[PDB]
């Protein structure tokens, strides 16, 4: 069971694996973004919402008055789409506000308001998004493709190698915010500990955690462990618990209770410890000199004296000992030491610190943070403040609170926005371990930890940038509150909020105009993700790491497509199922896998909680039960893969597929080609002009479908009905009621759009498929767009190929044809370039669009019109003239030729000149439509009436449409209600309908119904009316323009480029090639059947590039057709129908088990018809990427055919009709016409225009420019003895302006000699070294 | 916007202070501070005005050059030039 | 303002000028107020700090960012980098009468020629078209001949016709690597927009035909014409500079085309018979009353000037293969036989011309170069050297080879975790007998491939070198590595790691049968590899080039004798175990200062 649209051709799908989830919605991403950007919600958490609750409420310099803000919504598109399109107009809509100002009563907060004041506030015109996900700026349609970068918290870089080369490894921490100033802290070679701010210079952390205002002691207190000691008659029995002895060797006998359990001069085991334990030791004999290098804990201060017997992380000496001891404070207290369990790397950092208190350590801050002033203490503290605690300049997502605790293996996901003195300590704590040994570093590319943006989340954070702005302002506004005299307006300037909008999608790095020359390319350029701009490195600051595949990419990011070249993996797009976590993260299906069942259960699972399972491959089979019927499976973890047990796993993949973009999705018998060849195959796929028909690919992907539908090239019913009146340019769909609202019963109307222009100049219109008549169900495919067909793709044209040399003419990638296919011209396309010229006003006066020209032949004058515009139809050429318009003269450009006869004629001759549009040089074509726009109130002349009258008429027609049919309904329940009381024949019909309330019908409360539905028709006439005059209005209107300009033009040139020997041509499988020859029918190989074969590409092309996938596809190709001469042949030949529908049913069957299961006998026998001629063409054939088709059921069906299984036959050339021994390779292969076309790359210069500042001719291919001549070529040039040809190809044909003038005069008198003369460009160099004072001269 | 124009603007703004010192009473206006902080205001607009439409002057001279050497020119570009150098022109 | 089309600059030296001066006036005016020293001291630094952003920005603290937060351009910014006045335009400069477009091949051409499209040719030579005009009298003034050629009254062309007649053009492409990359042609007019090529010469230029971009220039004095007429003549360029190689290598379809000629069949039509003469050979071959890959005897005969100059000729009679002998008749006089009675792959015909180039001189070299080239592309057309699905033998026991591998594996991991053997030398283990395999599926593809003829001789069958389209490629050596086949039959082993470890488990699949997401997706990562590394290759061999060539950038042969009987002491090389370069080469064109003795003393 199908749609009934799908009924249409259906086509066959090898594959053997089912599926439990569809394709989603491709789009969505933007869909979701830039609707979560725009939605009034609780809490909003987002978007206007969060920056609205955020900055506002807002008050007065505690001049108590409050600015405070309640709630908003949008306004609304004054226009629709093609309206813009039309005009140049930002598809957008106002932000309507809703505040309030509230003063308070004096000397009170809590005192009364002195006003509540309310007033809704104009404020912003944000554009808005198509239903295709798209922007529309100036007429022109930019897309925002998403970011992808360093989520926000805090990550452990580890550093190998390198550092100092010493072996050691180093090791850093930092932290980012997503807005704010980011934090370091990291070592040096002498394992000493620091801090470093916005990548500044490096300071010790101790500075810090004075600022912290922390007692040294408490630092140390923070990081070690303790030690106590107690002065004993002598040996200072220390305080243990054995464990911390793990590690140590015996200096002295180990001994408790008498009984020693270490000789002196034994290392310590763990066992022993535990023995000890056993014995539970605390004290311990120790020999005091063993204490010299346990430095003390802290400060001690004496009694007697009162004073300082040591100070805090003090070295400690035996004599010192003597001091402490000797005022019997017994309880003593140093600090746990180690090397390889506790590095006790904070103590040498306290000493390096050169600072005191937390005043000092600020000082220090500053100097660090602005350099040489001399500070004052406040500077230092409100600076560090603001620093790290201030919303005013620091922020962590809820992502980075959640991020943050994370790392850390806390347990919130809740907190603040900014940081604590906790936070810094435990980085620290956290750090100090990892360079102990305990903890791993990250690595950078994980995905687990790149995070991913939107449209929204830039757009918020825009707005909140010109938030801010108005903030400072109207802040400073409320401040000299003039008090009631005010609403909360005045004191808004609602500009630069629109300013800083406008400037972002019009001009961001993150926006660039919409790819448009196919469904495809129009897809591929959402669907992408890069790590480029604001917050991104740089095209050559690429780092080899990023720009590589990191396994964690499975299924999350296509590993093969990305565009190669100067950038590798930073432009890589986006797979197919791949969702977006609400943080920016990704996620997958997948399916659960149950003790012994593969379930149809799924979830969306990250890059880091992922890890924790084992999950399944795909091509594994199952017994419908779940249960794998093997036994070691293939399975993955985390950077790995080995078989498992039957029960090890976790999960399982939902869709091969689901590892890959849909600009590969495509490309059929993808596993039978390298990697390489596939990357050039579906870049090179991306750029598939449309050409003038539209003919499916035969060998497709079984994915082709929901790239249509998803496209918006279409155009699709929203409900059911009855196709009523089709035309070439418009659909009328009669609705079906039970689809149908209560009001306007109604027609969808859709108005496909004829030839308009593509971004890159290439022709689109929607053509219809359907019948007058026909049904459609709710959502079928109307109009098809640019290589599309009935729903499906259709990028190229399919040929009959061969594959052998010939006379070279295949020899590196020659791609040869006949003269058949351009004579179908079934790889022409058209192309539209818009010209376009308008009349501002300069000083002297403004300017005119008369035909009115000096200095013209006439001739060309008469093809204008009366305007002095040409008409349609005109087949133009460069160097002519399609608008004219001239400008006053002005004086210091007055030569004395024309002063002459300004004198004679009168001054009333030189006034004027031309500034015609011309037609560019090195075009042809003809006109399509010319638009002509002009100030309202300002005058309207013939083309622009013609264009109003035109366009009047008909949008009134549609509507005219609409009432007469909804009425209808009228008149019916009307005679139903004259009907029953003696209904009259004639009447009601031969007379107008409307003529029935003027016959008496018997006058009861049936004549009430006649009078009272009489007057809801008039009114519903004079609504429509409304409705239409409104209409009227609104388009019959002019249109503002940018002022300082008072009518522009608008002309549509149009060619129509069919194909010569230099055009790029090539299949999906980045076997690319230009067309070199086109020979007679008479010479390409021909069959034994006559029919010869259109393309014979080259046989080499395999063992290099070892992509098969070609060479199947064909052979599967001739297959597919080979259906072709079976189905049209039975059909030509008259039939009845048995015997079609049972060679149908046959074809269809054709293979092992697949999901398709579809069946014939269920059609009421004449849409089979239907089907037959759709299929007569050929036999479209699906099979997805890696679900295949095996070679066995290729053989099948070739036999089913009925041509030699091997696929190669024997052929005879055309001009020696003489049989080729070793049969060859045919098939049916597509085809693609790549879009780097000759015409626009041949171009000669022999002389034109110099630049000034050097006179070197100037470069390019629109300015008449000279190829590029480089130092590389000097050299090769100089290895000859080229002399002569050197020199005057740099100077006499570049720069010596005398000696190319002494030049181009010989030549052009029969004289070649040359003059050598001496460069130019090299004294502009001369005099820019005399600009400083290294005086250069030229000795004699 | 720019630190480049920035520096000379508060040098407009010191000198004019400068000489400004010369007449400043003290039975009124018994403040010196906002006596100097609004010179320098205007000192400030003051040069910011002159800079503003020296390149407006520029952008002027430009828009009046449309013939340099063939066909194919360009319409997006020219109409902002243009819409700026009106905009400027407004004040 | 520039405004010499397109976007418009800035020409920002000005701007730093302007504000540069300004500040000057600022200082003296204060200065002429007699201000507080401390703010004279101020307008000191920021003149100080003025000219030097003037002279070079950026050698300071903060460089003064232009606007977009761009820096600006000194005095010294126009200098330096690969756009200060040297790299950029005293050195590389865009010139007048050149033209540029994409290419193809034409292979009717000879060597010395090249195709031109008929609309470049005309606008690359309008000065020479406007004086021949004008002398012919067909215009009278300049203005004239522009309105005739502007809308090709129809004389014009035979009048360009006489102006090419033997003016040169040359050619180039884009990355100039070395003496060859620029050359020169005499160019035959199309009625076309592209660029035919002598499908030779194409090895040259590195240049595959997808779309390649290649550009043309003029020489314009008759010294000039003369300049590029000896010395940049493809005519004059067949010797890599780099190597004596002959550098004309009939590349890749000429080498099939060849290959498929000079073989033989076990058992064709009419094989062994006897003829005498190599025309009989051609008719017999058309006719179809001969195979071509047939043993045959036939009478010949060959020259050699051996003598004093005179290339005496004498026959024999031979058994070899027809082909062989349709070729012999185009191979030019002093040549002897057996050069061609083997079976022909690449390097025999490249030193097949080297030889010919050394003892015949240059014409001959290159008529048969060019007789080759037609040849070897008639014979290849004719051949219907197709490829398909069957092309592609598989292994039986691959299989095999593969269970019984995987068998072990499991066995030795098994023994590894019950803990009787450490992981790195399991893992070496696992390497070993993963290469093992390898190996040994390899050999059984290869070899089953490389000889399955099976074809009675009248008696029972007998076996040769088979006639696989892909195994002919191979042999031929016309294109393809073994080990391209090795993957596409046998499994391709294992692959790299980010790092550059290698996975456990290896690829165990061909092309032939698909393989899984894994193992592809591992393929992937290491492609993804080797294209960085590829743009990083070509980048840094860039700079490295340029350092070479500037360091030398001035020796010229100067003289001839320095005088002196020193010198070096060559040898061939011996890396310890085999040698690697014999002797032979070291000396070959490299003047002797002594003379040499033989192993036998005062010889
Ligand atoms: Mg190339």
């Amino acid at each position: 069971v199908y749609s009934y649209t799908e009924k249409k051709r259906i086509r066959k799908d090898f594959g053997k694996r089912p599926q439990v989830l569809d394709v989603p919605y491709l789009l969505s991403i933007q869909l979701d973004s830039f609707q979560k950007f725009i939605e009034q919600d609780p809490e909003g958490q987002y978007g206007l919402e969060a920056a609205f609750r955020s900055v506002f409420p807002i008050q007065s310099y505690s001049g108590n008055s409050e600015l405070q803000y309640v709630s908003y919504r949008l306004g609304e598109p004054v226009f629709d789409v093609q309206e813009c399109q039309i005009r140049g107009v930002t598809y957008s809509a106002p932000l309507r506000v809703k505040l309030r100002l509230v003063i308070y009563e004096r000397e009170a907060p809590e005192g009364t308001v002195k006003d509540i004041k309310e007033q809704e506030v104009y404020m912003g015109e944000i554009p808005l998004m198509t239903d295709n996900g798209t922007f529309v700026i100036n007429g022109t349609e930019r897309v925002i493709v998403s970011q992808l970068h360093r989520s926000p918290g805090v990550f452990f870089d580890s550093d190998k190698g390198k550092t100092h080369s010493s072996g050691k490894v180093l090791y850093n921490a930092r932290i980012i915010p997503y807005r704010g100033s980011w934090l370091d802290f990291e070592f040096d070679p002498k394992d000493n500990l620091f801090v470093r701010i916005d990548r500044r210079r490096k300071l010790p952390a101790t500075i810090i955690l004075r600022a912290l205002n922390y007692t040294t002691e408490q630092i140390l207190d923070l990081f070690f462990e303790k030690v106590i000691f107690e002065i004993r008659d002598n040996k200072l029995q220390m305080e243990l618990v054995p464990e911390r002895l793990r590690g140590e060797t015996a200096s002295f006998d180990i001994e408790a209770n008498g009984k020693v359990y270490v000789e002196k001069g034994r290392r310590i085991t763990a066992r022993h410890i535990r023995q000890l334990e056993k014995d539970d030791v605390k004290l311990i004999e120790v020999p005091v000199e063993y204490i010299a290098g346990k430095v003390v804990a802290k400060d001690y201060i004496d009694e007697s004296t009162g004073e300082l017997i040591c100070a805090a992380n003090m070295e400690l000496s035996l004599d010192l000992l003597a001091k402490l001891s000797q005022s019997g404070h017994k309880r003593i207290e140093t600090l746990f030491t180690n090397d390889l369990d506790h590095g006790p790397y904070i103590s040498e950092t306290l000493r390096v610190d050169p600072t005191n208190d937390r005043l000092s350590a600020l000082v220090e801050i500053y100097r660090m943070m602005r350099p040489g002033e001399p500070p004052t203490r406040e500077a230092a503290e409100s600076l560090f403040e603001n620093l790290f605690f201030s919303e005013d300049r620091y922020d962590l997502s809820a992502v980075g609170r959640m991020k943050f605790n994370r790392s850390l293996l806390r347990e919130e996901i809740e907190g603040s926005g900014i940081l604590s003195k906790d936070d810094i300590i435990d980085v620290m704590k956290k750090l100090i371990d990892i360079r102990n040994g305990k903890g791993e570093v990250d690595d950078i590319d994980h995905l687990g930890n790149r995070r991913i943006r939107s449209v929204g989340e830039m757009a918020e954070n825009q707005f909140r940038v010109g938030l801010v702005r108005v903030e400072r302002a109207v802040k400073e506004r409320l401040s000299l509150g003039d008090l009631d005299t005010l609403m909360p307006q005045d004191m808004i300037n609602a500009k630069p909020i629109s300013a800083a909008v406008k400037e972002f999608f019009g001009s961001s790095q993150l926006s660039q105009f919409m790819d448009q020359n196919n469904p495809l390319s129009e897809i591929t350029h959402k669907r992408r993700i890069s790590a480029l701009g604001p917050g991104g490195l740089t095209r050559e600051r690429a780092g080899f790491e990023v720009r590589d595949v990191h396994p964690t990419h499975y299924g999350r990011v296509c590993p093969i497509e990305t565009p190669e070249g100067p950038n590798i993996g930073l432009i890589n797009s986006l797979s197919v199922y791949a969702q977006t976590n609400e943080y920016g993260f990704l996620e997958t299906p997948y399916r659960k896998v149950t003790d012994g069942v593969v379930t149809d259960e799924i979830h969306y699972l990250s890059a880091i909680e992922e890890g924790n399972y084992v999950i399944a491959q795909a091509n594994s089979n199952l017994d419908e039960e779940g249960h794998f019927v093997e036994d070691l499976v293939t399975c993955r973890s985390k950077g790995e893969s080995s078989l498992f047990s039957r029960d090890q796993v976790d999960y399982m993949d939902v869709s091969t597929q689901q590892v890959v973009s849909v600009g590969a999705s495509l490309i059929p018998f993808l596993e039978h080609d390298d990697a390489n060849r596939a990357l050039m195959g579906a870049n090179m796929q991306r750029q598939a002009v449309p050409t003038l028909r539209a003919d499916k690919p035969l060998v497709g992907t079984g994915m082709e479908r929901a790239v249509a539908v998803d496209s918006g090239v279409t155009a699709v019913a929203k409900r059911g009905g009855v196709v009523q009146y089709v035309d070439a340019s418009r659909i009328v769909i009669k609705v079906n009621e039970d689809e149908m609202y209560p009001g306007e019963a109604g027609i969808d109307i859709y108005n496909l759009t004829k030839y308009t222009r593509s971004n890159q100049n290439t022709c689109i219109n929607q053509m219809p498929c359907v019948s007058l008549g026909e049904p459609v169900e709710r959502g079928d495919v109307l109009a098809d767009g640019p290589s599309t067909d009935l729903g499906e793709l259709a990028l190229g044209q399919n040929m009959r190929v061969a594959f052998m040399p010939w006379n070279g003419y295949n020899f590196e990638d020659s791609i040869l044809v006949s003269e058949r296919v351009v004579q179908e011209d079934r790889f022409t396309t058209i192309h539209i370039q818009e010209l376009a010229c308008v009349s501002r006003d300069t000083k002297l006066g403004p300017e005119e669009i008369t035909a009115d020209i000096p200095n013209v032949g006439e001739a060309a004058l008469s093809k204008l019109d009366e305007s002095g515009i040409v008409y349609i139809g005109a087949e133009v050429t460069g160097g002519d003239i399609l608008v004219g318009k001239v400008t006053p003269k002005g004086e210091t450009q007055l030569t004395p030729e024309e002063k002459l006869l300004r004198a004679i004629f009168g001054e009333k001759a030189s006034d004027v000149k031309d500034s015609s549009l011309r037609v560019p040089n090195g075009v042809s074509g003809t006109v399509i439509d010319v638009q002509v726009f002009t100030r309202d109130g300002v005058e309207k002349d013939k083309r622009a009436l013609e264009i109003e009258e035109m366009q009047l008429k008909q949008a009134k027609k549609d509507l005219s449409e609409e009432l007469q049919i909804l009425e209808a309904g009228l008149f019916s329940r009307i005679r139903a209600v004259l009907v029953a009381g003696g209904v009259e024949a004639e009447k009601l019909d031969k007379l107008p309908r409307d003529r029935w309330l003027e016959l008496g019908l018997t006058d009861e409360e049936k004549q009430n119904q006649l009078e009272q539905l009489a007057e809801q028709y008039d009114e519903l006439k004079h609504e429509f009316e409304k409705k239409l005059e409104a209409k009227r209005r609104k388009i019959t209107q002019g249109d503002d323009l940018a002022p300082g300009v008072l009518k522009i033009v608008k002309v549509y040139l149009a060619v129509k480029r069919r194909i010569q020997p230099g055009d790029k041509m090539a299949g999906r499988h980045g076997n690319k090639g230009v067309i070199s020859k086109i020979n007679p029918i008479e010479d390409m190989p021909y069959d034994e059947n006559g029919t010869p074969v259109d393309i014979v590409l080259n046989p080499l092309g395999v063992p290099s590039r070892m992509n098969i996938g070609q060479i199947l596809e064909t052979h599967l190709g001739m297959a597919a057709k080979g259906i072709g001469d079976k189905i049209n042949a039975m059909l030509k030949q008259q039939q009845e129908v048995a015997k079609l529908r049972e060679f149908i049913q046959r074809a269809y069957d054709l293979g092992a088990d697949v999901r398709q299961k579809v069946d014939l006998s269920t059609f009421s026998d004449e849409e089979v018809m239907r089907l037959a001629e759709n299929l007569r063409k050929g036999m479209p054939i699906a099979t997805p990427v890696f679900d295949g088709a095996k070679e066995a059921e290729i053989k099948e069906l070739l036999k089913l055919g009925d041509l030699p299984t091997s696929g190669q036959i024997r052929l005879y050339d055309g001009r020696t009709g003489e049989q080729f021994e070793r049969p060859v390779t045919v098939g049916y292969m597509y085809m693609l016409k790549l879009n780097h076309l000759v015409d626009d790359k041949m171009h000669a210069r022999s002389t034109g225009s110099y630049s000034l500042v050097t006179q070197q001719p100037l470069g390019g291919k629109a300015q008449f420019g000279g190829q590029r001549f480089g130092e590389m070529e000097v050299w090769a040039l100089e290895a000859y003895g080229a002399a002569y040809t050197l020199q005057e190809m740099l100077t006499v044909k570049s720069d010596d302006v005398n000696g190319r003038t002494k030049m181009y005069k010989n030549i052009v008198d029969g004289n070649h000699q040359m003059e050598p003369g001496m460069p130019e460009s090299f004294n502009v160099l001369l005099k820019e070294i005399r600009s400083l004072g290294i005086n250069i001269e030229l000795e004699d | 916007y720019t630190q480049s124009w920035k520096q000379e603007m508060i040098a407009d703004g010191i000198e004019a202070s400068i000489k400004g010192l010369h007449n400043f009473d003290e039975t009124k206006y018994k403040n010196p501070h906002a006596y100097i902080t609004q010179a320098c205001f205007n000192a400030f607009v003051q040069r910011i005005k002159k800079e503003r439409k020296e390149v407006a002057k520029k952008y002027s001279y430009f828009v009046h050059n449309v013939y340099d050497s063939r066909d194919d020119d360009m319409v997006a570009l020219v109409d902002e030039t243009f819409i700026q150098d009106i905009y400027d022109k407004m004040t | 303002v520039p405004l010499d089309g397109g976007r418009f600059a800035t020409s920002d030296l000005n701007d730093l000028y302007r504000r540069v001066i300004n500040r000057n006036n600022r200082l003296k005016r204060l200065l002429d107020l007699a201000a507080p020293d401390i703010i004279v001291r101020n307008e000191k630094r920021m003149l100080q700090e003025a000219v030097d952003a003037l002279l070079d920005n950026g050698r300071r603290g903060r460089a003064i960012t232009g606007s977009n937060k761009r820096p600006l351009k000194s005095l010294a910014d126009m200098i330096k980098g690969k756009q200060g006045r040297f790299r950029q335009n005293l050195l590389g400069k865009r010139v007048d009468y050149s033209g540029r477009s994409v290419i193809t091949v034409g292979p009717y051409l000879r060597l010395h020629q090249c195709g031109l499209p008929k609309k470049m040719a005309l606008e690359l030579f309008k000065p020479f078209i406007y004086g021949k005009l004008e002398l012919r009298g067909l215009a009278t003034t300049i203005k004239a001949a522009k309105k005739m050629v502007e809308r090709e009254e129809a004389v014009v062309w035979d009048i360009l016709d006489e102006v090419i007649r033997e003016h040169p053009v040359l050619l180039n492409r884009a990355p100039t690597l070395h003496r060859l990359g620029i050359q020169a042609f005499e160019p035959v007019l199309i009625e076309g927009k592209a660029i035919q090529l002598h499908p030779l010469v194409c090895a040259a230029y590195n240049a595959d035909f997808d779309g390649d971009q290649m550009a043309v220039h003029v020489p314009l004095t008759l010294e000039a014409q003369l300049e590029a007429r000896a010395l940049m003549m493809s005519t004059n360029n067949i010797l890599s500079p780099a190597n004596g190689e002959p550098i004309i290598v009939p590349s890749q379809d000429v080498v099939l085309g060849l290959y498929y000629m000079t073989r033989d069949c076990v058992n064709a039509k009419g094989e062994g018979m006897v003829l005498t003469g190599p025309k009989e050979a051609e008719r017999l071959y058309r006719s179809g009353l001969a195979s071509l890959h047939a043993r045959v005897k036939v009478r010949i005969t060959e020259y050699e000037k051996d003598a004093n100059g005179e290339l005496v000729a004498k026959t024999s009679l031979k058994d070899t293969t027809v082909g062989r002998a349709i070729l012999w008749m185009i191979v030019p006089k002093g040549l002897p036989y057996s050069i061609v009675n083997q079976a022909l792959g690449k390097k025999a015909i490249s030193k097949m011309l080297n030889t010919c180039y050394r003892i015949l001189g240059l014409k001959p070299t290159v008529i048969f170069a060019d007789q080759i080239m037609y040849t070897g592309f008639a014979y290849a057309a004719r051949s219907g050297a197709s490829v398909g699905i069957d092309d592609m033998v598989i292994p039986e026991k691959k299989h095999e080879i593969i269970s019984e591998a995987e068998a072990e594996v499991a066995e030795i991991q098994e023994q590894f975790q019950s803990g009787l053997v450490t992981a790195g030398e399991r893992y070496n283990k696992v390497i070993d007998i993963w290469a093992a395999a390898n190996d040994r599926v390899s050999k059984a593809m290869m070899d089953n491939l490389q000889t399955e003829t099976v074809i009675n001789r009248d008696g029972q069958e007998e076996k040769q070198v088979s006639f696989n389209s892909i195994y002919m490629m191979a042999d031929s050596g016309a294109r393809g590595s073994a080990a391209q086949i090795r993957q596409l039959a046998g499994m391709r082993g294992l692959m790299a790691k980010p790092d550059g470890s290698i996975i456990e488990t290896p690829i165990t699949a061909n092309f032939r049968e698909g393989l899984n997401v894994l193992q592809y997706f591992i393929s992937t990562h290491g492609a993804r590899k080797g294209l960085a590394d590829t743009a990083l290759k070509t980048a840094n061999s860039g700079y490295l080039t340029r350092r070479l060539v500037d360091v030398a950038q001035d020796l010229v042969v100067t003289e001839d004798d320095c005088g002196t009987h020193e010198g070096i002491m060559m040898t061939p090389v011996i890396e310890g175990g085999d040698v690697k370069e014999p002797l032979r080469d070291r000396v070959l064109g490299r003047v002797t200062a002594e003379d040499v003795l033989k192993p036998g003393t005062a010889d």
